[PDB]
């Protein structure tokens, strides 16, 4: 809701998620009892549908496959060389 | 179902035509400014 209104998880402004779980919400409505497998199968749907769609979301936006090697070569140091002369020149002056 | 669900349906729409006339406003300074030759002016 801050940024973008467009990139819901659910599917809000974006998508049709919205009727189908006003559906949803008619027929929990509609018992006047409770139990526990009835309130939790569909429990799956207002989750796994909005589970996957913020993963079709930051795929695209990102390249998510880019950073998320980039930050651990940075911490893991994947780029061994590339760092050595950092610690040859920081070690000069860090005395 | 909801009173803020019903609110929220409403409440898109009203952040769509804001930003639709927000896009007439920097087209209409586009057409009248010419800002960026002032800019390089400066």
């Amino acid at each position: 809701e801050n940024q973008n209104v467009n990139m819901s998880r659910t599917g809000s402004i974006l998508k049709n998620q919205e009727d189908t779980f006003a559906a949803e919400l008619h027929r929990l409505k509609q018992q006047p009892l409770f139990s526990l497998v009835d309130f939790e199968s569909v429990l799956d749907r207002i989750r796994s549908t909005v589970a996957e769609h913020l993963w079709k979301l930051m795929v695209e936006e990102s390249d998510l496959l880019g950073q998320l090697k980039i930050i651990k070569d940075f911490y893991l140091l994947g780029r061994g060389e590339l760092f050595q002369a950092f610690i040859d020149v920081a070690q000069n002056m860090l005395k | 179902s909801l009173p803020v669900l019903m609110k929220y349906s409403v409440t898109a729409p009203m952040v769509s035509h804001v930003y639709l006339v927000n896009k007439a406003i920097v087209d209409y300074y586009f057409v009248e400014l010419k800002m960026e030759r002032h800019f390089e002016a400066m």
